[PDB]
């Protein structure tokens, strides 16, 4: 119903291997379970080895509750239960940040929907349901003074946060950064206010100081200094600071005021800043401005490639380079009413979907079979409640001829993934624009 | 412990599937209601262990409806009596 | 007094069967009771079999309190009590979502109005009144119509109409489009930048219509594997409570028309707000211009309008005159685009239709000829009859009452002569009805 | 247990209907008040079971009014004394 590990995918098809090895006709939750302990190497497989549940012990209970074996094997499908069980492992992994399902999650997903044959194999093999979700769990896991208070989230620590080697590039606005520092030293117009048309770049300048203080060239006393970010918890945390002062605050959107320390970098617009200094005059005083020129066109390009990898998340990029060249250049002169790093990115996204979108569209003049198909099922129902079986079973053998019929032109539509899956070049990008201009 | 249950299948084919097995000491009757098909199971004499067991299987293919069974006996639509599973296996498994 | 099950209707007429089987002249609550246990198969019938009340036990108490038997049977009617008992079962079913009355409800309806003969049969057959309403209850229950999944609990609870749901059982209207409009939503929704979409147009174009669009396509099935397995939904002390019970469940997309913990969780929206009102939100900025992000909703192509009407034509047959006439719809629509001229091209239409979509069912109900006067007359009578009856003046009423119903049947005969004002208008429709509506708007 | 009651009928014809039966060892008197007709029943010597019984019937045709009976005896409007049912049956049943 999507994409999982090999281990998942193998374990699933492996249920089918077991579907037939016993001759049954629908693969229920009991076969998914055989699937897991029989690929013997998944985390799922590993766990079962713990509870005391080899393939030996299990299959004996199962055959002791179903056995042979109508070799029918008339191209089988799932149990509705097990289809639920699959829908579930997908969720038992949203619930774990695991970007992709695998052997464990499916075992997780079975417990969750406990009503079914697997579940009974075990409540029969003296293995309550929770002792089991446990075993899988115990095989997966995770990944400071005043920081105590601050260190909510509100408002994450740019500094130590990017001290952990954990930081990327980052491309500037390299002289945008350093002007944040002439100001963040002064004693005059001390606290710098970051004015520029919104974005991106802006948040990237403070991720700068962060990068700069730490590794490491910086000056007029600024070491071991964090940059931190993002009402019934208000000035609360703010007192962990009037009592220790290694800290710049990064703002987004207000002034509880220079009652003392408080080093902050300003998130505000060409005009929005004039919504401080007019009522005055903490502005011409404390707070003090600097602008975000739109990042260098060429710098613009090698900015995406960094988050190219990370949007690879929708299927096409990484690549093409020839694909980005577009996004960026189009914007700088061809409308051309934003900021030279923000725009480009947006464009990708239109296409950063618009391709997996066009990918999962609908087959040819193959609409009317759906309509035909519809009434047959219908015609089938009416007669079964009239029964009239044969006079219908006719009609089932007949609905089903049309079923596998349409599929082989919808599964024949991974014939359509190819003609755009991970295809990328300007082709897709600029047609985007025929609208915006 | 109770020894009679009423289950709802989402689509009818779910019922055919169930049929393709072993009913076993199990009287069973099948209604049609709200477009969905309910099925009514009646175990005569089985150990509680033996029934909690069996019922497991059933719900691989159904869910258990909160539906008052007499609502069906009155306002349902009968389709097959007593040997409800058995009959579907006849006209449908091959 | 309406329509019930067979079982109901049979049990009721069955009271009458019993009315006469004993020779009595009015069927009271005692006969309705016999009616129930003697159709022996209704849920009502079934219950009585529980308390230990077969027809045998009952009829013996009843004959032990009335017996023969003036064969009069002069075309009998109810007891006023029992007429109450019937009015009641109708309510003992409103109180159960049961769209139609039946054997149970009538048994329910009897207990409720306990003053009467049935009630005593039982307070005589050592069967207090509540032990009885119980037995019926323990033979009906819930539904569970929804199939599922855990987190849906706090959520699907509130509030708030699970659009994926209404699109699952396919119990969902088309609806037209704005088909290329539904698509532009999924870009704005398959992203990472402008995560969340917002539709702006006159409000008007039942924007809310486009949303049901997803339900249908996310299901079967043309949409990125980037969005399969999700849910559309809509809409004070119930605060952060259920919202916490959702961030803790990513599979959710939401609908609004009016707050912002924006972008925080997977809290993903679809917004419907005026041409301008939005001006007044990105004006808030700039999590606005960021997270949420807009698309222009069109006043449907005039023809498109027509098709929307018909699709829900079969569904405005509720007010008794449609389906049809097509020729009439085209007017509802067409006149609006060019002639006044103050809305969206699909709301306007339906409003014309509804103006008329009772109006004619009404010209049906008007008072008959100037026979407003008869009733006026009949009044003066009762008085003479009545006030006379207080003086007596007895046989001075006998003929006075008789003088009365002489009138009445004459009245009701010409009051139901206006079923003809029905065959004339009822189920009509054509244009002329509309153009009226129109001229009565300018 | 009390052996005298006051009942209100919505419309007069309700009273005619009641008349068409058997009063039986039952003195009865009929008032007119607030446009609605009250009827005052008086059982001489009957078993409690026998009266709770009889009164059942009456309330197929009336309801039982909270009305102080002496309010009628004073501020009512007498229509028929003692044999109130009996008299209506004369002038009205056929």
């Amino acid at each position: 119903f999507g994409r999982f590990t090999e281990r998942a995918q193998k374990v699933l098809a492996l249920a089918q291997e077991e579907a037939l090895r016993l001759g049954h006709n629908n693969i229920g939750t009991e076969h998914i379970l055989l699937g897991l302990v029989r690929e013997g190497e998944g985390i799922a497989a590993k766990a079962l080895q713990a509870l005391g549940l080899g393939s030996e012990k299990i299959q004996k209970e199962v055959e002791s509750l179903i056995g042979r074996g109508q070799e029918m094997s008339q191209t089988i499908h799932y149990t509705p239960r097990a289809k639920k069980v699959i829908e579930l492992s997908m969720d038992e992994a949203r619930k774990l940040g695991h970007s992709y399902v695998g052997t464990e999650h499916i075992l997780l997903g079975l417990i969750r929907e406990g009503e079914g044959v697997a579940a009974r194999v075990l409540n029969n093999l003296g293995v309550s349901l929770n002792k089991a979700r446990q075993q899988v769990l115990q095989l997966l896991g995770s990944n400071s003074n005043a920081n105590t208070p601050t260190l909510d989230s509100l408002a994450r620590d740019l500094t130590a946060i990017a001290k952990e080697d954990s930081l990327d590039p980052v491309i500037g606005r390299s002289k945008e950064i350093q002007r944040v520092i002439e100001v963040l030293s002064r004693r005059t117009k001390n606290n710098p206010v970051l004015i520029g048309e919104p974005g991106v770049g802006k948040t990237a300048i403070a991720e700068g100081l962060a990068q700069q203080i730490i590794n490491n060239e910086v000056p007029e006393i600024l070491r071991d200094k964090r940059v931190m970010t993002l009402e019934d918890r208000l000035k609360k945390v703010m007192d962990e600071i009037r009592q220790a002062g290694n800290i710049i605050l990064f703002i987004d959107a207000k002034p509880s005021l220079a009652r003392g320390e408080l080093q902050c970098i300003g998130a505000t617009t060409l005009d929005e800043y004039r919504k401080y200094i007019e009522k005055d005059a903490a502005l011409e005083r404390r707070f003090q401005p600097i602008q975000v020129d739109q990042p260098s066109v060429d710098e613009s390009i090698q900015i995406l490639q960094g988050l190219r990898d990370r949007y690879e998340a929708h299927h096409r990029v990484s690549i093409t380079d020839d694909a980005i060249e577009a996004a960026v250049k189009l914007s700088d002169r061809y409308i051309s009413d934003r900021f030279l790093p923000d725009k480009a990115i947006d464009l990708i996204d239109e296409a950063g979907s618009k391709v997996r979108l066009r990918s999962f569209t609908t087959p040819p003049n193959l609409k009317e079979l759906e309509q035909k198909l519809d009434e047959v099922r219908k015609e089938k129902d009416a007669a079964v409640q009239s029964q009239e079986f044969e006079k219908a079973a006719s009609l089932r053998d007949t609905e089903q001829r049309l079923r596998e019929q349409v599929e082989d032109t919808k599964k024949s539509w991974k014939e359509k993934q190819g003609q755009e899956n991970s295809e990328v070049t300007v082709d897709d990008i600029a047609m985007v624009v025929s609208s915006w201009t | 412990q109770k020894l009679q249950f009423v289950l709802r299948f989402g689509d009818f084919e779910d019922v055919i599937s169930l049929s393709k097995l072993n009913v076993n000491g199990s009287k069973t009757t099948l209604y049609s209601f709200e477009n969905r098909y309910y099925l009514y199971v009646d175990f005569c004499n089985m150990t509680d262990e033996e029934v909690e067991n069996q019922l497991s299987i059933l719900l691989e293919y159904a869910t258990e409806s909160s539906i008052s069974i007499h609502r069906l006996e009155e306002y349902g639509k009968l389709i097959i009596s007593e040997h409800a599973l058995e009959t579907i296996k006849k006209h449908f498994a091959s």
